[PDB]
């Protein structure tokens, strides 16, 4: 989960006055803007990565021709 | 008026993507067999080699 | 799940004064409004076509006739 802030601005609070709903708002827009694609798609790359070394490594006694 | 957006739009779209790649092997692989359906009239076979 | 805001209105706090349930009724209203059928409909979509795929293959042997 991204969790976002406004950047540009004794020390007190510093309220934001901003509800809920427009922080999952800004969230979901982060996320989806500055987030790198491949940070996001990672786990499903090595997934796939995986997947296709196992499937090449089983289509050797999974062709029937040749099994 | 209002902006509003959804989470799996983008990650939708890429999934689409590569689920249209796979479509269009499945839609291949049958023309390969209709071909293979339509050059060959299997409605006859003769051994000639046995 | 859709998130929704007003779109039309030193950069301070932008808060809308409206309350949760007026935010679900927003998002509800507009994801059945503005969101397209099938962006919607998609993963049913996918799911269809495919079981119609399967179901067209299989028919072959689960007819008895011919079986």
């Amino acid at each position: 989960k991204i969790i976002c802030l406004p950047k540009r601005v004794e020390m007190k609070g510093l309220k934001t006055d901003l509800d809920l709903q427009q922080y999952s708002f800004i969230n979901q827009m982060c996320y989806e803007r500055a987030l790198h694609w491949y940070a996001k798609y990672f786990p499903y790359l090595v997934l796939i990565h995986t997947l296709v070394f196992m499937l090449c490594s089983n289509f050797w006694f999974k062709f029937p021709g040749s099994s | 008026n209002f902006s509003c957006n959804h989470t799996m739009a983008h990650l939708f779209s890429k999934l689409s993507f590569c689920y249209l790649c796979f479509v269009s092997i499945y839609g291949l692989t049958c023309l390969y067999t209709l071909y293979w359906l339509f050059y060959r009239s299997l409605r006859e076979y003769s051994f000639e080699y046995v």
